[PDB]
RNA sequence: GCGCGGAUAGCUCAGUCGGUAGAGCAGGGGAUUGAAAAUCCCCGUGUCCUUGGUUCGAUUCCGAGUCCGCGCA
RNA sequence: UAGUCCGGAUUGGAGUCUGCAACUCGACUCCAUGAAGUCGGAAUCGCUAGUAAUCGUGGAUCAGAAUGCCACGGUGAAUAC
RNA sequence: UGGGGUAUCGCCAAGCGGUAAGGCACCGGAUUCUGAUUCCGGCAUUCCGAGGUUCGAAUCCUCGUACCCCAGCCA
RNA sequence: UCCUCCUAAAGAGUAACGGAGGAGCACGAAGGUUGGCUAAUCCUGGUCGGACAUCAGGAGGUUAGUGCAAUGGCAUAAGCCAGCUUGACUGCGAGCGUGACGGCGCGAGCAGGUGCGAAAGCAGGUCAUAGUGAUCCGGUGGUUCUGAAUGGAAGGGCCAUC
RNA sequence: ACUUACCAACCCGAUGCAAACUGCGAAUACCGGAGAAUGUUAUCACGGGAGACACACGGCGGGUGCUAACGUCCGUC
RNA sequence: GCCUGGCGGCCGUAGCGCGGUGGUCCCACCUGACCCCAUGCCGAACUCAGAAGUGAAACGCCGUAGCGCCGAUGGUAGUGUGGGGUCUCCCCAUGCGAGAGUAGGGAACUGCCAGGCA
């Protein structure tokens, strides 16, 4: 509720000012942030995906869900509805406590950070990008580790252009080299 | 020789020829050669035309076949019985009725369109006729 | 779209009751309104109507859009229809979950003596 | 190769427009729904439309997708 | 083909018996049909997956 | 949120080296001693270092 | 006439989604040897039968021919 | 009793010396890295006593460059029917 | 033309729908003055080509190719 | 032998050693009901991650799916997911369709008992059309219906069934 | 990363073909209802007796055949 | 009378696209969620308690024909019956008569009930 207060105040005065909105409600806010961590080497492994799953409940506060395969497909493997990756979708108060963890002491612990890329986004000002490693959350116990397992979040905002995206995601200081 | 690259269903029933043609004006080019007899044409015969053409009026020109065969024909062999199956496709004819542009031509003189007109309709068993582009 | 895919729950409920050719009572929850209104089998036509949009319920209520609000609308339209000689309905939930205020609406209709 | 084919099944329209059925009575033996049931008319398991009230059948267009329903005036 | 014929017994005191089928070997598990009793007139459970 | 099947989510304090005690809440059930934080983290120096070579 | 197998280096033959022509022997040069054979290494100006066409490009794909061979009412 | 406080290859950085000049292409040093290797298949070699084994030291060539060569000593066996 | 069979490492030849086994050869080491023999180690075919069923094809189905075997008769 | 399309001439039916394909099952959930949901494919962004495994957004519109061929159907879904379940009931059945017949099919409703649903209601198997075999002879369970003097029994019948 | 006489998806514009293609769609035929005239009930049901179940050509619509046959297989007259 | 909501008739002359406008009420987004209830994770959906804020999205209404859609008249094709020929195809008398295309029409029309404004 801290980066959901400093939205409230400055992020929708600031977007108010720079853009020449009419309403108050025209203005971006981030609707969800999706964690998935799509495995993929649980094909042979049920406690690889075991272990995929709590590293997702410890990195959020919310149990995965566990997804399936939406086609069978013969070049990785699979077959039609195995379990082959889990996700998280926060949204809400967890969202901005999430979201505050992440831009705040998650994104600078990161191996070689460079900053975050501006083109990465998908045309509509939806963020997405991917971690390397699990070790980067303070959550995850390095002692712990058997398997280096990245994962990929993705902000889903309500802008309409990735410009206005920049401008939403950029107000919360959120690097971008 | 044109023959579709793929079918659907290898044999066709025979079926007839009646009426007249959809393709009846000079489309694409400026001369044609349109039919005037009812007949079917095998795809040999429009190649045979079409060199006929093509040699006539040199390698100018643009030369637009406007039949495709499209319709297997099945013969039976030599000293085979009646029965037994429908028989083997041979070849490919297209069908024509009256009014079909055979061919059309453009970026010649006309002269020149008569005379690989003549040259080619001398190939195809069907009474044949000049055509020009005519405007509406 | 909520609205289309609220609809489209509705819609075999609907023809099923146009189809047995019952009298059937429509609800239709707003987050802030409810309506209730009994319609003959033709569909066409209705016969009774009560809502929170009508003064004669709103001034006598706290808040138009709870539970206390709908079980004063299946008051209402249970009182007016059996004063119109309609007995025996069919109710046309109209595509919410029967459970919450259209639930204490019908239980509401069910109390003061609509039959269904 | 070839050489085989089911028997004919009989389908189709049994009694036409303006026709005095009984209850009970097929009207249309078919495969899908290409004909809908409408008023007092029932559709069997094998998609046969029967005469579910006596009268005369009405076979009618309805709806937003032009669907052929089929009813029975009371008659 | 596979699946093999089974008879569905009463539970109540009566010889009377429904008859199905069963895939032996997908599903040894025995089935357990509360069926109706048309000597009892009443729907009593069913046993005997054969 | 369901109940229990979640992990639990308490509210901690973090601090780092630069001097900045944030309180937050992380389901780590400990507090939290870091280094980097989003203040005082070399990003801007880092930049200015890596473009500066040639 | 119809159905087939052939024409690629001096000789005897390989060679399919079209990609700078392959092998053995022969021939030439080198190493080795007293010398040579042998052995080892290196080296192909081949209208890929002729001729047109398609392609950016044909031994290869299409159209037409020449010669050799095999079989046929 | 561990691929380990074994083993030191390889590689990055920083240097010293010689020499007009260490890139191809020296030697040595310091920090870091820390492979392969856990006693070696068929087979094969040396040694009969200050010997084998093992431990160091010196010299020639040489500006600088030996794990080689030529010498020197320390400890010091087993076995030969 | 029909019916049947085969196509798997350079060669001959095993493969059960979830992995490719044998011999000869070839490669490296050793023995030997040198070569053969011998001994010690290795490697190795994603299974004729295309499409399909399957979660999965050398394996199952269909088609094409190439080679074998049997039949192609009475008049 | 059976199913689907065409031939087949806009009702039905319609032949050939005519053109094309399939079946000789599966399922105790893949059936019943209630509540909900909506595909293929392509584009963009994104850890390993790749032409194609998961995530997010957009275009798109059912080009998808339907246990297995083809045709006709399907959004109110007949497609997809979950809760509870046994109506994959027993006796009948107005009326029809379809066959030379044997036979085959559709069926509102009535009675008894049941499931789901708050209820209206829906449920006598599955989206439909294939998945099959008359009679005799005989096997197993039930029912005194018969039971060659009589009481039983044997055998027979009837119902279920192999 | 730099050039290119070659081919070409999708999309758009224009042109054809289809028994197993249809966002269209006749004539006819068929089913049902009413009405007039005409017809030796021509109609239906039940009962006695059959015969026949090798068809042929000709028109029209077709399959097969070579739009060959005094061919073959259907539909209808 | 104008606007809005519900349930229908009708099923593209009714749908799409582009542009403008609406919020007093209504509607929608919204605010919050410990409770009723819910997520194979998540109050996103479902649900509940509300009403601060905005009509941005949505939805409605008004324009606009770029498209979809409707669509004559005439002619053409086909075809029932009778007749004819040069007869695998056509012609004549006669009855029916398309599909496509053209001119054009065209951004709906309407019933019941309820609420707000005048
Ligand atoms: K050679
Ligand atoms: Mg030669
Ligand atoms: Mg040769």
């Amino acid at each position: 509720a801290k980066l959901h207060d400093y939205y409230k105040d400055e992020v929708v005065k600031k977007l108010m000012t720079e853009f020449n909105y009419n309403s108050v409600m025209q203005v971006p806010r981030v609707e969800k942030i999706t964690l998935n961590m799509g495995v993929g080497e649980a094909i042979a492994d049920k406690k690889l995906l075991d272990n995929a799953a709590a590293d997702l409940a410890a990195i959020s506060g919310q149990k995965p869900l566990i997804t399936k395969a939406r086609k069978s497909v013969a070049g990785f493997k699979i077959r039609q509805g195995y379990p082959i990756g889990c996700k998280v979708t926060l949204r809400g108060e967890r969202m901005w406590e999430f979201f505050e963890r992440l831009i705040t002491i998650a994104v600078p612990r990161i191996r070689d950070f460079r900053g975050l890329s501006a083109k990465s986004f998908d045309g509509r000002g939806n963020y997405s990008m991917g971690v390397r490693e699990q070790i980067i959350f303070p959550e995850i116990d390095y002692d712990k580790v058997d398997r280096v397992r990245g994962l990929d979040i993705t902000i889903t905002t309500t802008a309409k252009s990735d410009e206005e995206g920049r401008a939403l995601l950029a107000a919360f200081d959120f690097p971008f080299r | 020789m044109l023959q579709p690259k793929r079918t659907k269903f290898r044999k066709m029933h025979k079926g007839r020829n009646r009426g007249l043609a959809q393709g009846t004006d000079v489309s694409f080019g400026s001369f044609g050669l349109k039919a005037v007899g009812r007949g079917r044409l095998t795809a040999r015969q429009i190649e045979a035309a079409r060199r006929a053409m093509t040699r006539a009026v040199k390698r100018q020109g643009k030369i637009w076949i406007r039949v495709f065969p499209d319709k297997p024909i099945t013969e039976k062999p030599l000293a085979v019985r009646m029965g037994k199956g429908k028989g083997n496709v041979e070849y490919w004819v297209a069908l024509i009725q009256p009014g079909k542009v055979l061919y059309e031509m453009d970026g010649v003189p006309e002269e020149l369109a008569r005379e690989a007109f003549k040259l080619a309709a001398a190939k195809l068993p069907i009474k044949t006729t000049f055509v020009t582009k005519t405007v509406m | 779209d909520k609205k289309s895919a609220r609809i489209r729950r509705a819609t075999r409920a609907r023809r099923k009751l146009q189809e047995l050719g019952a009298t059937r009572l429509v609800v239709h929850r707003t987050p802030r309104h409810i309506y209730a209104q009994v319609i003959a089998p033709n569909g066409s036509e209705v016969l009774v109507a009560a809502s929170t949009v009508e003064k004669a319920i709103a001034e006598q209520l706290k808040y138009t859009g709870n539970k206390d609000a709908a079980a004063a609308v299946g008051k209402a339209v249970a009182e007016r229809a059996l004063e119109k000689g309609i007995k025996d309905v069919s109710f046309d939930r109209s595509g919410f979950q029967y459970h919450g205020r259209v639930q204490a609406l019908a239980d509401a209709a069910r109390e003061a003596g609509l039959q269904f | 190769r070839n050489g085989r084919d089911s028997e004919a099944k009989r389908l189709g329209v049994k009694r036409f427009g303006g026709e005095s059925v009984l209850a009970g009575s097929i009207i249309v033996r078919q495969r899908g729904t290409k004909f809908h049931a409408g008023a007092n008319v029932g559709c069997g398991r094998d998609h046969t439309l029967f005469a579910k009230a006596d009268g005369k059948v009405k076979f009618e267009v309805k709806g937003p997708k032009n669907r052929k329903f089929i009813s029975i005036e009371a008659e | 083909g596979i699946r093999e014929k089974i008879k569905l017994v009463s539970s109540a005191g009566t010889g009377h018996f429904y008859t199905t089928t069963k895939n032996k070997r997908t599903k040894p598990e025995k089935l357990e049909l509360k069926k109706f009793d048309p000597v009892v007139r009443q729907h009593v459970i069913y046993k005997e997956a054969k | 949120m369901k109940k229990d099947i979640h992990p639990k989510y308490e509210e901690i304090t973090a601090s780092c080296s630069c001097g900045n005690v944030m309180k937050i809440r992380s389901t780590v059930g400990h507090d939290l001693n870091l280094d980097v934080c989003s203040k005082c983290h070399p990003f801007f120096t880092g930049k200015q270092r890596d473009v500066a070579t040639g």
